[PDB]
């Protein structure tokens, strides 16, 4: 069944997104 | 003469039909069959006029706004490519498909028929495509939304209709009006001859293509089209789960993600699509009430009936056996207008287009969305109600 | 050894500063340097010259 | 009956007659 | 199997977009 | 279901207001 592998990718695909998000957001800093 | 329902496997003589009579199903009341109704000339009339009228109602702008001192005009092809020039093809992709593709798809499909009535080609997957194309012509729901988009940007600036929005008033007209009298058994019927059965055999199966009783041949196929015959659908729980798994996986990063992008003076706003709803809410609630109940009320409602529906075929519950066919038939009904949203935002990206003091832009959220809809249009299709009516 | 200041338009004498800032909202600047390790900073007034 | 297809037909063919009509010249300038 | 007739043409027209997509860029320079 | 939808997202804004209702003052 092929249609078993339409989710999986887009899942890696959020995955990847996670790892640009892990990318994206960086540290915390507080200034006064 | 005798048929069986395609969706609960009731086995009934069927009467003759006239031009205004119509038959349903005596155990669910499902429409089965038709008949008389126009003819094939007259469609191909029909359709030789919408090609005359689809380039001069998509070419010229639908309306004039007239922002900051510019005059600015719009129509559907500068949307689509100024998505495509963004970067986003696929959703550029999804929405010509979504409303150009689909006439030329039905105008071709009918000079085909028409040339192999004139030649004699074979017909046996056009026939299919025809009947179930008629889901995906959504005209009139790009009216509703040019109608919704004209409302929202009133305040902003002043519009005036075009020249080309009579001709695609015509043509969605045209179309509602001959999609409204398609008949596609009488079709299969005139092309293909079969014969009736002896009104009592308890073998016949209902093809899934064409809504043909009749015995399987030594190949398994069905003798009107040349598909295999099953009792049932082949995967339709695997499928059904699959898609519609990956539709909720894909409805995260379609409302986290911000979907419009509103560059004002030199400033974005990069709002989700929780965010927009919530100013349309404070701005202008009267629209806002309708889009909300058309955009995300239908998917998440969607989502859940679909849910509900699987734990009852693994439950095996006959409680309300009598209500889930019409919350199915509802779904089905409703899950077409889910489109609306992307609509909007295309005539809106594509009309508000002024230099830097207000730029509209199409997020990296709205492929999502897309693709959680036609997953979910796919997932309600793929199902069936003859394993729901089994599970008793 | 990290600076930090907030950049904002306001109608000095001979001259405006802040045009930028002024068209675009007004942002928050930054000049690293070369301390040890920082998540606590104090920003600083007028965005001292750094060459 | 076959009256729509024809009015459609007609104009269909003013308009067509009408973007036919309204074109100029083409000037290049330096 | 016919049915994979309907979403091809699709696909077909889309990779023409890609392909639109492809020929708009010329050649890339760095500058400081 | 369409109203209970209605009603969670009703109660959620009703949420979302008084979480941030704070105090009344009167100023002249
Ligand atoms: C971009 C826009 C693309 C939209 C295209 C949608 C076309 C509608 C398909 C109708 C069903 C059909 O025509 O074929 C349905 C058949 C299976 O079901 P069956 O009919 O054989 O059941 C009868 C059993 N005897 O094969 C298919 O699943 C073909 C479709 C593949 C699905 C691809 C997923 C699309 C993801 C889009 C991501 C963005
Ligand atoms: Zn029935
Ligand atoms: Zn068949």
């Amino acid at each position: 069944s092929p249609f078993w592998l339409l989710p999986f990718i887009a899942l890696m695909i959020a995955s990847w997104l996670i790892w640009d998000s892990y990318q994206d957001r960086g540290n915390t800093v507080t200034i006064d | 003469d005798y048929q069986r329902c395609p969706q609960c496997d009731m086995l009934f003589s069927l009467p003759e039909i006239n031009s205004h009579q119509s038959a349903y199903c005596p155990r669910c009341q499902a429409k089965i069959r038709d008949g008389r109704d126009w003819s094939l000339t007259r469609l191909a009339a029909m359709a030789f006029t919408m090609l005359l009228l689809m380039p001069f109602a998509w070419g010229e702008p639908l309306l004039h706004i007239w922002l900051l001192g510019i005059r600015i005009d719009a129509n559907v092809m500068q949307g689509i490519w100024q998505m495509t020039k963004q970067g986003d093809a696929i959703t550029g992709s999804m929405v010509f498909f979504c409303v150009i593709g689909a006439p030329l798809i039905l105008v071709t499909s009918i000079a085909y028929l028409w040339f192999g009535n004139r030649l004699g080609m074979n017909l046996r997957p056009v026939l299919l495509m025809l009947e179930r194309l008629k889901e995906w012509v959504m005209l009139d729901i790009y009216l509703v939304g040019i109608g919704v988009a004209s409302i929202k940007v009133q305040d902003y600036a002043h519009i005036q209709a075009g020249v080309g929005l009579f001709s695609f008033v015509a043509l969605v007209i045209l179309t509602t009006v001959t999609l409204s009298h398609l008949n596609v058994e009488e079709l299969w019927e005139r092309f293909y001859p079969q014969r009736p059965a002896t009104r009592r055999d308890e073998k016949l199966r209902v093809c899934l293509g064409c809504h043909f009783t009749g015995y399987p041949d030594q190949r398994g196929r069905c003798p009107r089209c040349h598909i295999p015959l099953r009792l049932r659908r082949r995967h339709s729980l695997q499928k059904c789960w699959a898609a519609l798994l990956a539709s909720i996986v894909l409805l995260l990063p379609a409302n986290l993600l911000p979907i419009s992008i509103i560059y004002l003076n030199g400033g974005r706003q990069e709002d989700t699509i929780l965010s927009g709803i919530m100013s349309l809410a404070s701005s202008n609630i009267a629209v806002a009430g309708i889009v909300f109940i058309a955009s995300i009320l239908v998917p998440f409602t969607k989502v859940i009936v679909m849910f509900t529906l699987l734990l009852s075929i693994h439950f095996k519950c006959q409680q309300g056996l009598r209500t889930r066919i019409l919350l199915l038939r509802m779904v089905t009904w409703i899950g077409r207008w889910s489109m609306l949203d992307l609509f909007v935002i295309s005539l809106t990206m594509s009309l508000i287009n002024r230099d830097q003091i207000l730029a509209f832009t199409m997020g990296p959220a709205a492929f999502y969305f897309g693709a959680a809809v036609i997953l979910t249009i796919l997932a309600v299709e793929w199902l069936d109600s003859r394993l729901l009516w089994d599970a008793h | 050894e990290t600076q930090f200041w907030l950049v904002t338009p306001k109608a000095s004498l001979a001259g405006v500063s802040g045009l930028d800032a002024l068209v675009g909202g007004n942002y928050i600047g930054m000049m690293p340097g070369k301390g040890k390790e920082q998540d606590h900073f104090v920003a600083l007034d007028t965005q001292p010259k750094y060459r």
